[PDB]
């Protein structure tokens, strides 16, 4: 039953029968000690005193009583034997009683007082037996074991070492060989295990296995224990399973095999079905084993675990407070520590953080290496608004858990929360805040790596969100978008149905600043698909986002969404600012309704910097609005010192105050030239400050730029313009490139960038005026007299600019000089063809030139008759009239029907 | 006033300021131009 | 020159996700999966190995301590011999 | 110290160490078929190995005890 039984191995089973001799000398009175043992041992006492039987029969019957659960009966029997066997024959009786009371002190469902009483009686009978036979092995073994049962492990080890020394010495003196005593080896093994010497313990336990493979207590238990502590759980479980298989009644082995079942279900299962199967089997075995060991603290702690995960927190507390707490002094510190830990988890789940703190502390007090409990204490400190204390707890844990993934996650999130708090940014220098940021990134990135290493574990995708948020704070949006997309790809994998609309929207926002507006609109609208439940304030933002991607393809929907948004809610400035730009881009309006509604907008939130930048753009764009003299005061008041150290309106003021200085330099009076020598250095006295505040501001760079095309230092300048092209696709910067270019410059590089302005865009005011004025390229090109086809290219330029400006007669009061430009190159095709050689291709060519010449005469007439014309002196009007017209009337006919004769000659 | 606009007021963050999108798309540092200026500045305008 | 005042689409903040907060007990649970019952394998201070001198016939009754010294020449089964190997030898 | 049992223990220990070391070294080849990928993804997606999953999977277990504490 309760002994190890293995085929081929030895046995340690007691004899099952016993004869007693009689003085009548009939050699038998058989007692089957499995059956014929009376429930009252006095009934046998009468037989044993009747026959004057030998002591060993008393002891044999008492041991059969003990090896049947009736230890009290055997005790009373030897206690009755003690009233009979006087003197030295008492020794063995005291030895038996010492071991019987040790056995009783090893019993379940004991009290502190019962256990102490049994140990005291053990020590008393051992004192007596030592008084008789101080050298018997039973008494020495009882000495060591009593020392062990009272927690005096060092003393027990030293005593047993001295006993073993004594035995080897006595054997060596008389020639006997010393065989290893299994019980001394087993005690030394358990003691070394208590001293955390797992290698030595394991060796002794394995050699015990060899010496006596059926030894009870099974050394395979100790073997498994050492394997486990040495981080070999598979071999540990194999050992415990073997112990159970060779003695199915070994309860310790059954509990250990049960723990192994829980462990293997948690760590070996590859899917939820296998997990639920194996875990259900473990819970079933737990129920079966518990039904017969209801005072077992390991089983009760397993129940605390199951009822925690089952949500039944009240039962966790009940198990702790009604079962474990009462037997507290009688259970091992590590088991009690785990039980307290689960009770603290229960309090934590109920929101009772004071009690959870107390419980995790009590858990650590009985096992300070309880890692779970220390993490629970850290988290309780978090919940208790003790953030710095929690960080200290976690970093102290980190000292010896550098590779724990959950710890890296927790420390990373705590440092990330610190880095992103505004209060900390207001109280520590920037360098310290940046080092805090990188420490957060270190923790989070090492968590990522540790989880990626075990390539079978799933990353908590919030880590990617947090890393994205950390990089967003320091204005590195490439890596930010990268980590946000990595977050969503991990997040759609796990429950694709419910990913937060926030991640889709914010990826769309990051794509808007990149350039892909169709994908931005796409994901913006997959996010409008999944908007929230109550007070859906997310629609206002989502609709504005879609309405702001819809501005340059299908701005009718910009119209619609902006209008309904501003009609529904009034304070949204960012809506109708852009709406009053969709206004401008399509001019479905009276300028007066504009100034009315904005100059209502102005003062409702005066200190909003954005609408200030909109009324700066209000008075400086395509049609008219010439003065804005008060705009000096406008954009100096936008700053005006309330919120100084800001760039936009500042560089607007810059641009105006540098525009003043060109008109300053146009004058012949030295006083205003010296005055423009102030409107020019105000530029570099403020542009320096705004490049100091933000170097990468592109437009300060064009500030400097427009100085050099104006101050004749262009060589250095078109360098900067070639760079700001890399960092801008504004038509202004690149037509200024071709501005600074056109001067002191062959042609190829000019027409290049002026057809790049051509095709970059389709705008309708810049285009006509600018390429009007810079057909000039082919014009001066032709002042070098290249060829005739480029003359007619300049004709193309002129021609289209003319038809544009005359048909665009909404604002066309600037161009009579242009008219003369075209008339002038009619004149200049001829004047080039006047010095010529007959051997040119002639048919159908310069006919058109003389036609254009007469057209230019007709054009000259109109400007002759006008009085507002102050381009050339009126005397010189009539004088270019007479000179160029007495030459053409006596020269162009000359050339024409001179070349007709060469057409005859060809 | 109306608090339906209030939730929106506190849940939306500024992707790029008005003073911070004045920088193009692949920004280049122009910190060389401070000293370039105060050299060419002073070498040019002496009255 | 100058551009139009830009008000790009607005980023939203994320809703609170307590299950991934640092105070989330789910982190403790994920650790429990890996290190579960480890602190229970030692059941009591006897290490689940009670020394009982009443398992050795002849010892307490006849004062024959022979069985304390084991047996000679036992050949162990396969299932018992593999338990003799050194720990963590699977590298 | 050359008892039969110390020599026997040490011989078996050497043999079992050799065998276990060699098996550990060959663990990669034995059954890393195409199936390594099947099992890795099956493991990844076990709900019990992800946040909140242990409780979910344990919650789905019919079994429970007649606690009378």
């Amino acid at each position: 039953a309760n002994t190890i039984k293995v085929e081929g191995y030895p046995s340690m089973e007691w004899p099952t029968s016993l004869d007693i001799p009689l003085k009548a000398s009939e050699e038998l009175v058989g007692i089957d000690l499995e059956t014929d043992l009376p429930d009252d041992p006095t009934d046998l006492k009468t037989l044993l005193v009747e026959e004057s039987s030998e002591k060993e029969h008393w002891l044999t019957i008492a041991l059969a009583y003990c090896n049947h659960g009736k230890t009290n009966e055997g005790i009373r029997l030897i206690e009755m034997a003690l009233d009979v066997f006087q003197n030295s024959e008492r020794a063995s009786l005291h030895t038996f009683l010492t071991w019987a009371h040790l056995n009783l002190a090893k019993g379940h469902s004991l009290s502190v007082e019962t256990k102490e009483h049994e140990l005291t009686q053990a020590e008393l009978n051992l004192k007596d037996a030592i008084g008789f036979d101080p050298t018997w092995i039973g008494n020495m073994l009882a000495t060591v074991e009593l020392y062990y049962q009272r927690g005096h492990y060092d003393k027990a080890l030293e005593t047993s070492d001295l006993f073993v020394k004594s035995i080897h010495a006595e054997d060596h003196r008389s020639g006997r060989q010393s065989k290893p005593n299994c019980l001394f080896l087993l005690l030394r093994a358990k003691l070394l295990y208590q001293k955390k010497n797992y290698v030595a313990s394991l060796k002794i336990f394995q050699e015990l296995l060899v010496i006596n493979p059926v030894l009870q207590p099974d050394p395979r238990i100790g073997i498994g224990l050492c394997f486990w502590q040495l981080k070999d759980p598979k071999m540990a479980i194999k050992s415990w399973q073997r112990a159970l298989q060779i003695n199915s009644k070994n309860t310790s082995a059954s509990i250990l095999v049960l723990l192994g079942e829980f462990h293997n279900s948690l760590t070996d299962s590859t899917n939820d079905e296998v997990f639920k199967e194996t875990f259900s089997k473990a819970l079933s075995d737990l129920k079966n084993i518990f039904s017969e060991n209801q005072n077992n603290p390991v089983l009760l702690t397993l129940l605390q675990t199951y009822h925690y995960f089952k949500g039944d927190f009240q039962t966790v507390l009940d198990i702790y407070h009604h079962k474990i707490l009462k037997m507290s002094p009688l259970i091992a510190k590590t088991v009690l520590s785990e039980s307290s830990f689960w009770c603290g988890r229960a309090h934590y789940a109920l929101g009772d953080y004071r009690k959870s703190f107390i419980m995790f502390q009590e858990s650590l007090k009985k096992n300070e290496d309880n890692l779970m409990a220390r993490l629970g204490l850290g988290q309780t400190q978090i919940k208790s608004n003790l953030l710095e204390e929690s960080i200290i707890t976690f970093e102290n844990l980190y000292k010896t858990n550098e590779s724990l993934q959950e710890l890296n996650y927790i420390l990373g999130l705590l440092y990330a929360g610190k880095t992103l708090d505004v209060k900390t940014s207001k109280s520590i220098p920037a360098k310290e805040l940046n080092k805090l940021n990188e420490k957060a990134l270190q923790y989070l990135e090492r968590y990522i790596k540790l989880t990626v290493a075990k390539k079978n574990q799933l990353i908590i995708s919030r880590v990617y969100l947090v890393i994205s948020q950390l990089y967003e704070s320091q204005n590195q949006y490439k890596i930010s978008l990268d980590f946000l997309s990595k977050a969503l790809e991990e997040m759609e994998f796990v429950n694709k149905d419910e990913v937060p609309l926030e991640i889709l929207n914010n990826l769309a926002c990051y794509h808007f600043i990149n350039g892909d507006l169709t994908k931005a609109d796409n994901l913006f609208e997959q996010a409008k698909a999944k908007v929230s439940d109550m007070n859906k304030s997310v629609n206002i933002t989502l609709e504005y986002n879609i309405a702001r991607t819809s501005e340059k393809t299908n701005w009718e929907k910009s119209e619609s969404i902006y209008s309904q948004i501003t009609s529904s809610h009034p304070s949204y400035i960012s809506a109708r600012i852009r709406n009053l730009y969709i206004k401008f881009a399509h001019s479905k309006i009276n300028d007066s309704e504009m100034n009315i509604e904005i100059n209502g907008l102005l003062e409702m939130n005066k200190s909003d910097l954005e609408m200030r930048s909109f009324y700066g753009w209000y008075l400086k764009n395509s049609e008219e609005r010439k003065n804005s003299e008060k705009s000096t005061s406008h954009n100096k008041e936008t700053l005006v010192k309330y919120n100084s150290h800001d760039a936009y309106a500042l560089i607007s003021l810059a641009n105006l105050y540098v525009t003043i200085a060109r008109d300053g330099k146009k004058s012949r009076n030295p006083k205003e030239q010296e005055k423009s020598k102030h409107s020019y250095l105000k530029a570099i006295q403020l542009y320096q400050k705004v490049l100091q505040i933000d170097p990468f501001n592109v437009f300060a760079a064009q500030g400097v730029a427009i100085i050099f095309a104006e101050s004749k230092r262009l060589g250095p300048a078109l360098e900067i313009l070639r760079k700001i092209r890399d960092s801008l696709d504004n038509e202004d910067v690149q037509l200024n490139l071709a501005h600074c270019l056109l001067e002191m410059r062959e042609f190829g590089k000019a027409i290049e960038n002026y057809e790049l302005v051509l095709k970059k865009f389709d705008n309708e005011r810049t285009r006509p005026h600018i390429l009007n004025l810079l057909g000039r390229a082919w014009y001066s090109r032709g002042m070098k007299e290249r060829s005739v086809s480029f003359f007619q290219k300049a004709l193309e330029n002129a021609k289209t600019a003319l038809e544009l400006f005359v048909q665009q007669s909404a604002k066309n009061k600037f161009i009579h000089s242009v008219k003369f430009n075209i008339a002038l190159l009619q004149f200049q095709i001829a004047e080039t063809l006047r010095r010529s050689n007959p051997k040119f291709r002639t048919v159908q060519q310069i006919k058109d030139s003389l036609e254009g010449l007469e057209e230019g005469l007709a054009l000259f007439k109109e400007l002759n008759d006008l009085k507002e014309f102050n381009m050339i002196p009126k005397e010189e009007l009539e004088q270019r009239i007479q000179l160029g017209e007495t030459t053409m009337k006596s020269a162009l006919e000359r050339s024409l029907n001179e070349q007709e004769e060469f057409e005859k000659d060809q | 006033s109306d608090p339906v606009l209030a939730e929106t007021m506190k849940n939306e963050r500024v992707v790029q300021d008005h003073n911070s999108a004045l920088r193009g798309a692949r920004p280049i540092n122009f910190g060389y131009l401070i000293k370039d200026a105060e050299l060419k500045l002073v070498q040019s305008i002496k009255g | 020159s100058l551009p139009v005042p830009q008000l790009p689409p607005k980023l939203l903040a994320y809703p609170e996700a307590p299950e991934t907060n640092p105070d989330s007990s789910q982190l403790i649970n994920s650790l429990y999966v890996k290190t579960n019952i480890s602190n229970l394998i030692q059941q009591d201070e006897d290490l689940g190995m009670p020394v009982d001198l009443m398992k050795f016939p002849g010892l307490l009754n006849k004062l024959d301590s022979k069985l304390l010294y084991g047996f000679d020449n036992v050949k162990l089964d396969k299932d018992d011999r593999i338990l003799l190997r050194d720990p963590r030898i699977d590298r | 110290l050359k008892t039969r049992t110390k020599v026997y223990y040490q011989e078996i220990q050497k043999e079992e160490n050799a065998k276990a070391k060699e098996m550990a070294q060959q663990e990669k080849l034995q059954e890393d078929r195409e199936t390594k990928e099947r099992r890795e993804k099956e493991l990844l997606l076990a709900q019990f190995r992800r946040l909140g999953g242990l409780e979910r999977m344990i919650g789905e277990l019919d079994i429970k005890f007649d606690f009378k504490f």
